[PDB]
């Protein structure tokens, strides 16, 4: 029953590795399971709830270790679906994946288990391992890079405003207020107020201080809130762009051309061969040039191609009418 | 080699009808028509830019020889064809059936005669599972 | 006077059920009326204002019950406009609607009236019933789903930043600060500061704590503010899209084709019948394919159709000029 | 039944002029022209894709027979026509006047003769209120 | 020198009334002047700075009254530029403008001057009068109305979250925390925390309270921040739309047609008159139909017109080639 | 080896002046270096850490002065690449640049070094000099100007809401609350609460105060958060526009025409000359009209040109078919 | 009146060549061509929709009479022409020079003969200041 | 001067074939065709708007004389050509190689003969470094 064996291996690889549908339910389940361990550890930190929290946490962590071990074994087994990871050589190369070795370290350390500090560190490490593909980090980095200049503008001007406001309020409040006795305390106040956190541990009391704080909050608060707004709008616009580009989806014909071209090139193994290789180059360029823009540039280019085509047809018709005139 | 150089020169002479060692778009189009295919202005200019590393719109014989010198592996197209087939790997499991394979080969992009697809399956059905793999496929292609 | 009876029934159904214009005035009136009951209950909770608040609340709640009863009865009566709810059978099926049964439960419990806790719970339940169509929930869910990946990125990285910053500040302030005596307190501080709530009950005091808090606020505050910005931009972009799509409105001809097709299909009750059913299929596909994109994809498709059609015409003219050449 | 199968085969033979049990676009267009209607390339390809469940561009006799076997209720178009008329239900009350119905049927979408609309009102004016209902309408249509 | 008189009257009307360039400098000057009076009044409220603040405020307010009087007189005088306000009748009708009578009331009350309370009220009234055109209010109302459904969704769900979280935390903290002794105090805490104001006067202390506060802040904070983000994105998108629409500016030819049509209609004062009036109707419809969309709908309509026209030309060429075939 | 000399001079000018790639690494290095000096100064302000902070700061500042001096000298030397700054005259004119003279003042003052106050002022001055091109300020000013009307609407209405809410709460809390004893304190509370800073030093306590504070926070918080959202969305939209416009890049042919036109004009030094100058004018207008729109206006104009062109061709074909009819 | 009704009927008869009391697009186009102007399909359909208050595409005599009954003031176009001129009031002061007025009238929108503009200035140059007003202008035209 | 005025009048007479002191689009096009170049409607109208400071579409002799009076420096095009060449200054260093300069001049924008580029390099290769500067270039042209 090797057919059903392979089918099940494929299904398990689909679930454990990139899921699309209700395998997200399993992934969220294992998440919630580790998150529950984290929360129970947090409660175990408290002395009053130490006993019950520890009692539940022992079993919850043992279940976590069992599930992580079984999942890791099933993952390494189901990696066989991809031909890259076949046999012992291929599967060991699969274990070379950074997240696989990280997961192995997780299991080893957990079975081995500053004990509480180490437990907290390893909980954080499990959580970061949760991603396992880098999608979130890649997306965030992409959007940040896209808006690098605006983010840097916000950072620079907001930092300047923070420094200036903190120094001015320090000058106005150095003596009359216990809070701003050193420039560092004034900087702490400025950072905590421009972020709108406002702990209230420090705040100006002299009229100079309150006036300057008002006129500099009315600037710094907006500057510190900017990056969040910039990134949010960038994310929303990117979502809209992905939604639009999902429609036209013009990656098909270039791919067919490229694959048929490679097949012919292998079949080609002097002028006919020159034509074969040149058309293979043409197919490759079509593939990449379809890959590159993937946006309204294609639409504008299609408009231009249609326009020039119709002008050429116009010239042909003019030539025909002229020839009829001559005839 | 010497035979390769001589055959390349003969092919070029059949290409550059002008005889000045400069294959132009018109001569490429004429030889293409003689071969049967009809190249458009966009195809011709894309081809010439692909081969023209200087920018004058014409290719000299050493340029033709050096572009021909590229082999299957030297092209470094393994990644390109790999991702292309992945695009054609609808499921993404790493395999595709014979029927869908024939459909995409002969009915999408550039239509190709059934003989070529039959020959590809003949030289590629190493296991003959229908859901023939494409990774080892392209590995052997580049080799 | 059954004609005026039906006209008034239709008007009342339009008002009570989906309104468009100044029936929103009545809906806002009944809202304000229940909201006033809620506020008066809140004031009744206070001991000092217990007497006057209770005195007003008795009459306000009795008026609420009267208005809700009359509105429910008028709604069940006016549901007759829709043929689906006709006669006792149809109107009873209408009462099967979840919000109708919820409203009945509200009335029964109110007339029946942990008394204060129950009153608060039922006030909340009335408020949730206020929607009665799920429009707000559906819209919010749609926009959240559209940006699911970005929201998950923000959630994941912001949660990681919260955990890391809380742990680092706890380490830096475990002994020297009374606030961070347990990891749970540090996590409370981190959550309250990254949200920019900043109660000020906890805040770092050691230089380690303040430094780490600064460098991790300058990240966590933006991450926690992101989801709001992402959703706001998504909402605004969706509004703009609705405004644009409101113009072309190309649902007319496909619908006319579909209804005429169904009429013919009924009239059709062998090759003529095959044509009739096949063209009915054509009409159905036209209807759905008009339904699906409802966006710029329609414009691009129209561009493609125009381009290919004009190219075909070009070919026709080329054939004609060639034939003239031959002649 | 046997009579249904024989009549379907006769209709197909009138359809697939090739006689190879494969109705192509050209034959469908020719029979359509004989019937009077002029089908365009888009209409023909949409039609064939609607009937072609295999993807070869031609339909065999059992495919045509099974597509014909669908009845009014089996089509499950009750919801589709319901929403369509709702789109045509300008007020949304569940009814539409005779004049508006005639205008939309004759002059929008596909133009159709006045005899068909007269027949529809004849077979649909159960109450004859002018603002004739469409919900029970479509209910009896599907039945 | 009536020509220079009229030129100067026009210039002053342009400055005082709708300005475009450096008259904004004068408007900002008079603003700053009234704002300085407001700030000096604020300082006069303080006992310690009462003397100096009052001393400066006397002269600053007298200067304010002088400038407001001269500006009002110059405005009423320069309203003569508009022929609507000519002679005593026209200028009196101009004084009928709500902001003109508001300015008159301001001047009368100021010369007349709960004295401090009245002064504060009149300062607020001057500030609101500052607009004088309603532009800000109209713009804000327009953008709010555009996003009414999204704003209502945010309001509704955020209010529900506030009520639910406040009640849950009240239940969890009724006894163990001095802050939440009445439901009203819990609601105050919920409103102050979900807005991210976080006074810190109230905050949960029991573990139940902190847990529920965390899970409900992670929702309410985003919901309360939504409206700001929605409106900000709406404003930015509207700005982008105005920038785009500023280019094509297709209001010229319809206006020329309309004015020439009206001139002809006056000149027209039976079939010729029928054509004249009917073409006047055509011109009016062209004007309005140009007014209405003012967006990409025009662009799509132009595309459609070009398409259908070229198809008609195609039909003409087909007819010609067919006739040649016959010949 | 003047060739390598010039090559190295060009590379150094590229690095020090406008960089593109990994010269940003050097710029970030010198930034971090000055930022470290700032932080060490902040720590030197604290008495407890005075000794170690001063000890490190001496060497860090000396290194800063050395690096700034060498960088300034290399910059003045490498300015020779630009022909504008050649020889002593050109390089001295280069030193006329405002940032070059600012940098010279920086070195002079540092070597010369209210000593701590002066050091803080000069640290701020170095930080502002960091930009050296005004890019951040120009970008921020551009985006603010684009949304000037929306920002002014937010400012105006939010300021009115602040004033009104502060006055109302002052009235409600003048006697019963120690915080609001003067209108200035109430205004301080209003500014600190509507910004969502919420120090908690002042907050209403009477039921009047809490009610009014609730209903006015639910407005002022959104108004004060608006500008951040507006600017963020503006920045994101501008980024999207730059990304789109980066594609077509149509500035090539107009520039080629303009330069060839100028060459011909110089060569031209009567009807032939008139043609030369008129075509030079044509080239100049093409250049500027290409510079101006740089947006979708180009696409719409191209559509219009293609349309009118094809209509003219249609007229030509109609004339030809008519002439054939006559023949 | 009776004379107005008779003249309107004569004009309609010259319009509706069919004689069935239904002015169609073709007859309107033919009469317009006789008048000299060339109405396009868009112009003709916009016109018919402007006059057709029923939707059948043809106008009966009472409809033509009642649309003709509208006077200058009854049209309530004072606001429309006022705002149009404001659009043409470049400065916005309430006046426009003779040269700009002539340019905009002759060379923008619909081209019209110089005699009409000469007549308009003759009947409108109440003050003859060059920068002739348009507010009292439109008031007097509407009266 | 007097000779300049007379020669300008002769050139105008060759331009305005009408003889009424009003150079129209048709006459400009005819003289352009005589010169060899083919001006399109867009080019003709752009030119006329460039020269027509009144707006009547035709130019009188004083207008032609005053536009011709402009010199190289009076044009104040130094900044315009400076920025244009900067656009053509790919590296931005302030210099451009001879090969790339020739390519951009001959093959982009307006195609111009090789004699003109040869003459420009002859009159511009002050240093003959290949990477010939453009700043002093434009300074010397403007002078
Ligand atoms: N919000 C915000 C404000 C300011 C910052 C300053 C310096 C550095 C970072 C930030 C800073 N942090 C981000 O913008 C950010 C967001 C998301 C992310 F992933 C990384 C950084 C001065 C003012
Ligand atoms: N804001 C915000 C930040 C963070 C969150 C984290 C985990 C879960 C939710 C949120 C979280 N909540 C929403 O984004 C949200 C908004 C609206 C809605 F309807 C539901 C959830 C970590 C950081
Ligand atoms: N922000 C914000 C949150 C919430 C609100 C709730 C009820 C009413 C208003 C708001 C409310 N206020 C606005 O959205 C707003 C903004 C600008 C403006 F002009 C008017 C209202 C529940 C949660
Ligand atoms: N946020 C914010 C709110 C309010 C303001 C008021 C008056 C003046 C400025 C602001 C004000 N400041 C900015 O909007 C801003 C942002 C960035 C920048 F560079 C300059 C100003 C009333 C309410």
């Amino acid at each position: 029953r090797n057919a059903f064996y392979r089918k099940l291996q494929n299904f398990l690889y689909n679930v454990l590795e990139r899921p699309r549908g209700w395998a997200f339910i399993y992934h969220a389940y294992v998440f919630l399971l580790v998150f529950s361990c984290l929360v129970l550890s947090v409660f175990s930190t408290i002395k009053e709830y130490e006993k019950s929290s520890e009692g539940a946490l022992y079993i919850l962590e043992i279940v976590t270790i069992v599930v992580f071990g079984v999942e890791y074994f099933v993952r390494i087994w189901a990696a066989g679906c991809c031909c890259r990871y076949r046999g012992w050589r291929g599967r060991l190369k699969f274990a070379r994946k950074p997240f696989c070795v990280i997961d192995i370290m997780v299991l080893i350390a957990s079975i081995a288990v500053s004990a509480l500090r180490s437990l907290r560190f390893l909980q954080i490490l499990r959580m970061i391992r949760m991603d396992r593909r880098g999608g979130t980090w890649k997306l965030l980095g992409s959007v940040v890079y896209a808006h690098s200049k605006e983010l840097v503008t916000a950072w620079y001007i907001g930092f300047l405003c923070l420094i200036l406001a903190s120094f001015l309020v320090y000058l106005a409040e150095k003596g009359e207020n216990d809070h701003f006795d050193t420039y560092a305390d004034a900087l702490w106040w400025g950072l905590i107020t421009l972020t709108t956190i406002g702990y209230g541990d420090k705040y100006p009391q002299t009229w100079n201080g309150r006036l300057l704080a008002a006129t500099f909050t009315l600037i710094g608060v907006s500057f510190f809130a900017l990056p969040a707004g910039i990134l949010g709008s960038g994310f929303a616009l990117k979502v809209q762009e992905q939604h639009r580009q999902k429609h036209f989806e013009k990656r098909r014909n270039p791919a067919a051309g490229l694959i048929q071209s490679a097949w012919r090139f292998y079949a080609t193994n002097v002028s006919i061969r020159a034509v074969c290789v040149m058309r293979f180059l043409v197919s490759k360029r079509k593939f990449k040039e379809s890959l590159r823009p993937y946006d309204v540039m294609d639409v504008i280019e299609q408009y231009s191609a249609g326009h020039l085509d119709m002008l050429s047809r116009i010239k042909s018709l003019q030539s025909r009418v002229d020839q009829i005139v001559g005839r | 080699t010497e035979e390769q150089i001589a055959e390349f020169k003969e092919a070029f002479s059949l290409f550059d009808k002008d005889g000045d060692g400069t294959i132009t778009t018109k001569e490429l189009g004429t030889v293409m028509r003689s071969l049967g295919q009809n190249p458009t202005e966009a195809e011709l200019q894309d081809m010439i830019n692909e081969v023209d590393a200087d920018g004058n719109g014409t290719i000299d014989f050493p340029e033709f020889l050096t572009m021909m010198a590229r082999k299957m592996k030297d092209t470094d197209s393994e990644e390109e064809i790999r991702e292309a087939f992945r695009v054609f790997d609808k499921d993404g499991n790493g395999y595709i059936s014979a029927a869908e394979l024939r459909h995409v080969m002969t009915n999408l992009g550039e239509k190709l005669t059934d003989e070529e697809v039959d020959e590809m399956i003949r030289e590629a059905d190493i296991d003959g599972d229908g859901q023939v793999n494409y990774e080892e496929f392209v590995q052997m292609m580049t080799a």
